[PDB]
């Protein structure tokens, strides 16, 4: 994340942590959204244009962190994957199209004051929450400039991009299964999501119901905080049926 | 569920330092 | 790393 803040503590109780086993370092980021499964972004699995493809057994899931690099005894939960599920029409070969996948875990965890399940977004609040100008939150344990590292989960607010703008600020092809936040040039204030953000939540706080609802997923962008770039997000509630689908068929 | 519910923001009924940053902009 | 060792049971 930058030009974020350390996050308070229990701000992001969601916030998860993938974690390479052999060697132990930071993957990507990730979202609890129940007690058995985590949300994250499919090009953090898998990624051939950069020999990235990891198994269930590569990986470890790390759930109530703060501090990056620090084993938080008595208060992380440190969870094994049973399976993970990539969206069969992610498309890596041209512009991250569909990125989302689905972990399931070994075993339940147990909730916490620092551990505790985001929303999803079901249709009306999608269409409510969803428009240009609106600010949703993200956070990470990525980098703090494009071109180092946080002791602790960073976060920072950010407005959604009218999709014409998001269009015109790149030379890729976007899709209704993207969405941008950021702010412009002309607007001041600045941050954005970065590598090692990847995978982790765009959050929005519903008025309706005073509940966090995550809207994206952490997915891509051309270099970090760049003046008139935007970072882009999957459209998770585009995607909830095959959410849905796989919960359901998987349990 | 309960779920985006924070035990020590929600459950508390204590708001966290920039949230009013987002419900403003849900003009 | 830069990273502390997490418990050898996981
Ligand atoms: N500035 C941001 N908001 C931002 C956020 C997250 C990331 C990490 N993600 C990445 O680096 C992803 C995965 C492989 C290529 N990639 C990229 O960002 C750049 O590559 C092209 C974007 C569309 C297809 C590939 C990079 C940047
Ligand atoms: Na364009
Ligand atoms: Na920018």
């Amino acid at each position: 994340i930058v030009e974020g803040s350390d996050a308070e503590i229990g701000m992001s109780p969601w916030q998860v942590m993938l974690f390479r086993k052999s060697p132990q370092e930071l993957l990507c980021g990730a979202s609890l959204i129940s007690d058995r499964w985590v949300l994250t972004a499919a090009h953090c699995l898998l990624y051939p244009p950069w020999d990235k493809n990891f198994t269930e057994n590569d990986l470890l899931v790390r759930i109530g962190k703060h501090s990056r690099t620090r084993y938080e005894r008595n208060i992380e939960k440190i969870s094994m994957l049973e399976k993970i599920y990539i969206h069969p029409r992610y498309n890596w070969r041209e512009n991250l199209d569909r990125d989302i996948a689905l972990m399931k875990l070994k075993k339940p965890v147990a909730f916490s004051d620092y551990i505790h399940p985001v929303c999803l977004p079901d249709r009306e609040t999608a269409a409510s929450l969803l428009q240009a100008g609106y600010k949703g939150r993200v956070t990470g344990w990525g980098n703090l400039k494009e071109t180092g590292q946080p002791s602790v989960l960073q976060v920072v607010n950010l407005p959604i991009v009218e999709r014409p703008v998001c269009k015109d600020s790149t030379r890729i092809r976007i899709t209704d299964n993207m969405f941008c936040a950021g702010y412009k040039p002309d607007e001041g204030k600045r941050g954005d999501a970065c590598e090692g953000d990847s995978g982790g939540p765009f959050v929005m706080k519903s008025p309706f119901n005073n509940r966090w609802y995550q809207m994206g997923i952490v997915s891509w962008g051309e270099g970090c905080d760049r003046d008139g770039k935007y970072g882009f997000y999957t459209h998770v509630f585009r995607l909830k049926k095959w959410i849905q689908k796989v919960i359901d068929q998987f349990g | 569920a309960d779920c985006g519910l924070r035990p020590l923001f929600e459950k508390k009924s204590l708001e966290d330092k920039t949230e009013r940053e987002l419900l403003e902009s849900y003009i | 790393g830069d990273f502390e060792e997490i418990p050898e049971e996981y």
